[PDB]
């Protein structure tokens, strides 16, 4: 239950930093001055973690969004995705030198002169797992339109990288909107959100909607998220400069319950959620500087970390104004499964970058 | 002039601080009668 | 005729009467054609040549009266119709023509029965001897004559129904109650004679609405039991419950109404009425939205509530001028009080919106005239009533056109208005003068200011308005003009007076940004630190509110103005981060995505702005669009020259 | 930079397609300024109409039965109280 | 209620934006802003490629925006074809229309009608005017980029063309504006509209203003802007398209008394989402089409004022190797605008009423109507 830091890098980039990936080899993260730094996840007991870092110019708009695939096909696939503003979906490969350990980025040209020309916003990666043979790859552009592609490593074991388009997915409103999050399910299922509060599922076998849902200024969906395992959805949206949390049964598509202090979970924006391995603990990173764990069951919060003071009664204060008394905070959060970290093995882990320019990691007791 | 001008006229802070040093058919009707 | 072709009708009986003119018969049939034809106009929406017909067929029936000596009920029945055409066109009531009227009405032989006469009061000698009479009675008075002379039962009871229905649109027209006596009189007379006529009865219905409840609910129920198949008389039923405050009978009605016959507006009206009683507003506004829209343009009633709505909405809400959904709906309520005046003119309720849409408009030209029309009725109220009440509402609407008149470029109007105003409210002592007051005193420093620039009474006038109220938008105001001036007092001064409200009140978002342009226009290096410190602090809610992206702007000025770099970008980018769906956030990020957010109805853009996104894309195709587009833009002409 | 001159200029054009891209390039900032943030304005802009502008018969949305050309289920006091289809009747409030 | 039935489409006719289109009895003409002149048999039969009958001709580099057609009888065995476009550097251009009996193939014969002083002007719109029995000649009007009118008579007459100028009317108001349509009606009017708002009639005999009708509550300079002006064939109705911001309007006016009668809408009264393009009234004008920039034809009743039917148009609705669904930036054309419309008398698309458009999928339609 209690969370203990870790290790922390302070101004490890000069801009916004928009997002934040992990794997089991490392821990990488996107800015704002167009940058993509890799933290070496396999630290020492105590040792700053710039030292263990690398970084690469990618674009001058910046990056906003990143995701990481790592696999073993039959050979070690490391393959990072990112977006940039300009709306540029770029393809980096990453290796290990042998001698040194340093770390070599390579280009890959995967998408071709007429699928170049869209603007991409967001994306994230479908691991193959039973129900999947091949990897695939999800992303959302400015006009509502979701791609689905499959990766394939090899050519008819020669390496040979290849996208291909299976299909898109319109979006369920006329005129259409901006699709800012996206995600796909292990059992083969696809959710979109967008700017107006819709959510879209959809089926990944033959690639029609399933059904749509509707969640006051404000009303944009930031983050949508599958459990892991079993049958839910996690959507994060705001309400009128507030985070609110709901979660649905995803097979008929019925609402199940909300997530809420003393209805909101936070009190400033939700930014970001992330399920656990097992799926029973859910995280959320807020507009205030504040993390929260829940209960899947019992739809109850667990406890509350703080970053602006490590010393560790929660209620939603806010000020006269209707303004929060907690400054602005984190980002993205992005939990890493058990063994991923090395320190003093058998307990899960967590990543957090914040509007200080900082990285932050926390370790469960 | 009309007659609600004529009666009208015959009826008749820190901020400011700092400023200190600085109709037709009844008439055709009559005339046809 | 009988089928919608007159012109081919009209012509034929025009030349069958051309060398026929002894028999009654053929002018009789070309006054009914020409009747039928102007009554279609007007249904179709041709008021002026609506009234040029019936003026035509006016003249037509004193031709038929006068030279060849006939009559008959058809033809005075005929008259009566084509009289209702000027009330009902009440702008062009002054285009009666009153000598073939008065001639047609003294050329008969009338007999004459006072029975009705004692209740009406209306007669020839009477009406000829009128002293200060308006248009509209004198229209309705000619009506309810022409209906007077059309001397088992069948016919009898006809003529009475017909004298009843020309009171009662008297009684509503004028609202006097001694027309309402004679309408229920005529219509009891009636009913004494022919029960079964199912519209008797919806007039006496209508007729005593407010004398008594029970009599009226009486009827609309044996005109239903006589006629099931009409939804008049439940619109009735549902109306006379309204008024009688019971609003689930009338919800109840309307909804079976709506179920029934859908695609008529006046259930809809209704329902709004209905749901804005009960105090729900956005349902209220959706239905009169929706009654307005159904109606097309055949129902003044729907004109004026939705303007009534929408001025109501968007009165202190808080808008801006750049938003364009809100210039849309003021545009919309503008062109429906525009329609609504041609049949209604005079009306000070809808005068005054109307004023107000248009001040919000910059439509000052329009605004002049109603003005003075407004005026004139104010003060020819006051010369028919002398209550000295009104020179309260002389003094408000004096102040409104004080600030018309400013708009305009008139200053010594503006002054001579406002000062009179004042002179009017200086007693006060009332919220509702407060508003008018502070007007004045704008009206009067901005006026002072503009005019030959003299500074003194300006002074003087704003220390009375910061005496009077101290509030934010008037600081900024203040400050602006104090900055205009250009002296460094002056400057001074307005800097001082900011940082003050800024002290005294809580922080602002305008007051810093006005803070923020005088340290660039100066370059005060020193201050312009603390500036953008204090602008990249701004809580959530105010980077929600400020929906046009000024912060970030000035942000980005600044700081390429300090530190000489690239810096300027990243606000952009975290605006981008949290609104992705704004047009003015991608223009300093990516053109590209700028023209596709904007290009299927996404998000609400002009032609101008459509036209400069196309002419960016700097190729010969995008250029020729945008030039076609908006062919008057120097950008685009100078773009395709330079392709060639 | 009359739109006069540049169309007298465009008429100097004399004769496969081609889709050519132009030439053209795609103080300032301190006249943006003034006028969107210090500029004095003539009209009153509805910030100031907000604080100084005030907003100001059931027989008028009836229909007038026209005129007729004829030549060429319970009780109480006598009067009827309840309407076909409906339980309840009238009752002021 | 109406139906109308796709009869014969055209992918990738131009090379560029097809902005006008105009159709006679013998064929169907378009221009595009390639500068090219396609003329396409009215005469097709049934399951024949459009394209196979087709015959082109460049005129100019800068591109073409405006066409018309006049074809009469003139003599008794005389035949007539005249094509009058404008360019996009402002020059008005003359070409005669042949045939040959050998191969029926369409001569193009360019015509210098104008003289050395009218060359100096750019103009923008122009429109022919037939003679009806109104006049023994026919006319021939334009609108030039600083707001002033032009009227020419046309005397064919032994082949030797001659334009002769019968006068010029200025704009209603100073400082001049852009004036972006014009119309000739039979009884002999003529309408502009101006980039402000504002449409002005003018006598043709006499050449003097009659009305000066203005529509727009502007807050924003040129936020109303007239696209259109048509004339009732029969009656004195006259229907203007206008844009209201992010959005298109249609407005009618009677020509007799100078009036707005109203507006049309779907169920603020507002006709299409986006901007309205063209306007197009039927023979006997009982019906009246509007293109929107919103991808639609919509069908109006005039009397009525009420909507009768509406047609979608698809780039999937072309010969699959003729179908653009993306354009040279890579923006969808799913739902593509529609730049002109125009309605085909009875007997010339070989009886009842036909349609053709082009949209902006460098597309050109054919329609008729079922029943």
């Amino acid at each position: 239950k209690v969370f203990i830091a870790t290790a922390n890098a302070g101004k490890a980039h000069d801009a916004d930093i928009f997002s934040v990936s992990a794997c089991n080899s490392f821990t990488v993260s996107c800015s704002g001055d167009g940058y993509l730094k890799v933290w070496d996840n396999k630290l020492l007991d105590n040792e700053n973690p710039k030292d263990k870092s690398y970084s690469h110019f990618v674009h001058k708009s910046g990056l906003h969004h990143v995701d990481v695939l790592q696999a073993i096909e039959r050979f070690e696939l490391c393959l990072v995705a990112t977006t940039s503003f300009s709306g540029d979906l770029l393809f980096y490969r990453i290796t290990r030198e042998d001698e040194t350990k340093k770390v070599i980025f390579e280009k890959l040209d995967l998408l071709d002169s007429d699928m170049k020309k869209h603007s991409f916003w967001a994306l994230k990666w479908g691991a193959s797992n039973d129900r999947l043979l091949s990897h695939r790859l999800v992303a959302t552009d400015v006009k509502g339109t979701t791609y689905i592609w499959k990766f394939h490593p090899f050519a008819d074991l020669n390496w040979s990288p290849t996208l291909e388009l299976q299909g898109t997915v319109e979006s369920p409103m006329t005129p259409s909107q901006f699709a800012t999050s996206v995600d796909i399910s292990e059992r083969g299922l696809i959710a979109t959100g967008f700017n107006n509060g819709t959510v879209q599922i959809s089926e990944l076998s033959t690639l029609r909607p399933l059904y749509n849902f509707e969640s006051n200024n404000s009303n944009s969906i930031r983050s949508v998220k599958f459990s892991p395992q079993g049958s839910l959805l996690a959507i994060a949206h705001d309400s009128n400069s507030f985070g609110c949390i709901t979660l649905y049964e995803t097979e008929f598509g019925e609402r199940i319950g909300s997530l809420s202090v003393p209805e909101f979970a936070h009190s400033s924006w939700v930014m970001s959620l992330s399920f656990n391995d097992s799926g029973e603990t859910l995280c959320s990173a807020g507009w205030d500087g504040k993390l929260r764990f829940w209960d899947v069951k019992t739809k109850e919060r667990i406890t509350t970390l703080n970053m602006h003071c490590d010393d560790i009664e929660d209620i939603l204060a806010v000020d006269e104004h209707g303004d929060s008394l907690a400054e602005p905070g984190v980002f993205d959060v992005k939990f890493l499964k058990k063994g991923w970290r090395s320190g003093m093995d058998l307990n899960e882990s967590l990543c957090c970058v914040c509007l200080d320019r900082s990285i932050r990691w926390f370790r469960e007791a | 002039m009309s007659l609600l001008e004529q009666l009208a006229r015959k009826r008749i802070s820190k901020s400011a601080s700092l400023l200190e040093r600085l109709v037709s058919l009844s008439l055709k009707l009559s005339a046809l009668k | 005729c009988d089928v919608g072709e007159y012109l081919e009708s009209l012509d034929i009986l025009e030349k069958v009467c051309q060398e026929a003119a002894t028999e009654e018969s053929f002018q009789i049939g070309l006054v009914e054609v020409l009747m039928r034809c102007s009554l279609d106009l007007y249904s179709q929406g041709f008021l002026l040549k609506s009234v040029s017909i019936a003026k035509d067929t006016i003249e037509r029936i004193k031709i038929i009266i006068s030279e060849l000596k006939c009559e008959n009920q058809q033809v005075w029945i005929y008259l009566s119709q084509v009289l209702r055409l000027f009330i009902w066109i009440e702008s062009k009531v002054d285009t009666l023509p009153v000598e073939s009227l008065v001639s047609i009405f003294e050329n008969s032989q009338f007999s004459g029965s006072e029975e009705i006469d004692s209740v009406d009061n209306i007669k020839i000698d009477t009406l000829l001897d009128s002293t200060t009479d308006d248009n509209v009675s004198i229209a309705c008075k000619f009506l309810i004559l022409a209906s007077k002379y059309s001397v088992a039962g069948t016919v009898r009871a006809s003529y009475w129904y017909n004298i009843g229905i020309s009171e009662l649109t008297a009684f509503i027209t004028l609202k006097e109650p001694q027309y309402r006596d004679a309408a229920i009189f005529a219509f009891k007379k009636s009913i004494q004679l022919q029960s079964n006529t199912s519209e008797t009865w919806i007039g006496l219905g209508i007729a005593t609405m407010d004398i008594n409840f029970r009599v009226s609910q009486h009827c609309f129920i044996k005109a239903t039991a006589l006629e099931p198949k009409a939804t008049n008389t439940w619109f009735n039923l549902a109306m006379l419950g309204l008024k009688k405050k019971d609003t689930e009978f009338a919800q109840q009605v309307l909804n079976k109404l709506q179920s029934l016959a859908p695609q008529d507006s006046s259930p809809w009206l209704g329902m709004a009425l209905i749901l804005e009683e009960q105090g729900d507003i956005i349902g209220s506004s959706k239905l009169f939205a929706h009654s307005f829209i159904l109606s097309n343009g055949r129902s003044k009633a729907a004109q004026f509530m939705y303007a009534k709505n929408v001025l109501e909405n968007h009165i202190n809400n808080g808008d801006d001028e750049r938003d364009i959904e809100t210039v849309e709906k003021l545009t919309t309520a503008s062109i429906a009080l525009e329609q609504f005046f041609k049949k209604s003119p005079d009306s000070q309720f809808a005068l005054q919106c109307a004023l107000l849409t248009l001040e919000r408009l910059h439509h000052y030209e329009n605004a002049n005239e109603l003005a003075n029309r407004l005026i004139g009725i104010l003060e020819k109220k006051f010369e028919k009533t002398q209550d000295e009440r009104e020179l309260f509402n002389f003094a408000i609407i004096k102040g409104q056109f004080a600030r018309i008149h400013l708009g305009l470029g008139n200053f010594e109007l503006s002054i001579e208005n406002a000062d009179l105003s004042q002179g009017i409210i200086s007693e006060s002592s009332d919220e509702k003068s407060m508003k008018t007051k502070i007007s004045n005193h704008i009206c009067l420093g901005l006026s002072y200011f503009f005019l030959n620039d003299f500074d003194q009474t300006l002074n003087q006038f704003q220390e009375l308005l910061s005496i009077s109220k101290d509030s934010k938008h008037l600081v900024v105001l203040i400050a602006k003009v104090l900055y205009d001036v250009g002296e460094s007092d002056t400057k001074e001064i307005a800097l001082q007076e900011l940082t003050e409200y800024i002290a005294t009140s809580g922080a602002d978002l305008l007051v810093t940004l006005t803070i923020a342009a005088m340290s660039i226009l100066d370059d005060k290096r020193e201050d312009l630190s603390i500036i953008l410190e204090e602008l990249k602090a701004l809580p959530l809610s105010k980077q929600i509110i400020d929906k046009h992206k000024d912060a970030p702007y000035l942000i980005e000025e600044i700081t390429k103005r300090l530190y000489r770099n690239d810096t300027g970008k990243q606000v952009w980018q975290r605006s981008a981060y949290f609104f992705p769906n704004n047009l003015k956030v991608w223009e300093r990020l990516d053109k590209n995505i700028q023209r596709r957010i904007a290009s299927n109805g996404q998000n609400k853009v002009t032609a101008e702005e459509m036209s400069k996104l196309y002419c960016e894309s700097k190729n010969l195709r995008s250029i020729q669009r945008g030039m076609f587009l908006c062919p008057w833009n120097v950008t685009a002409v100078k773009a395709l020259n330079e392709c060639f | 930079s009359s739109i006069q001159e540049l169309y007298q200029s465009l008429k100097e054009i004399t004769n496969l397609f081609e889709d050519r891209i132009t030439k053209l390039d795609f103080k300032h900032a301190n006249d943006i300024i003034k006028d969107r943030f210090l500029r004095p304005s003539n009209a009153l802009p509805w910030s100031l109409l907000d604080m100084v502008q005030d907003v100001p018969d059931y027989k008028e949305l009836l229909k007038v039965p026209d005129p007729i050309n004829r030549t060429s289920h319970k009780d109480g006091q006598g009067l009827f109280d309840i309407p076909e289809g409906m339980n309840r009747g009238i009752k002021p409030m």
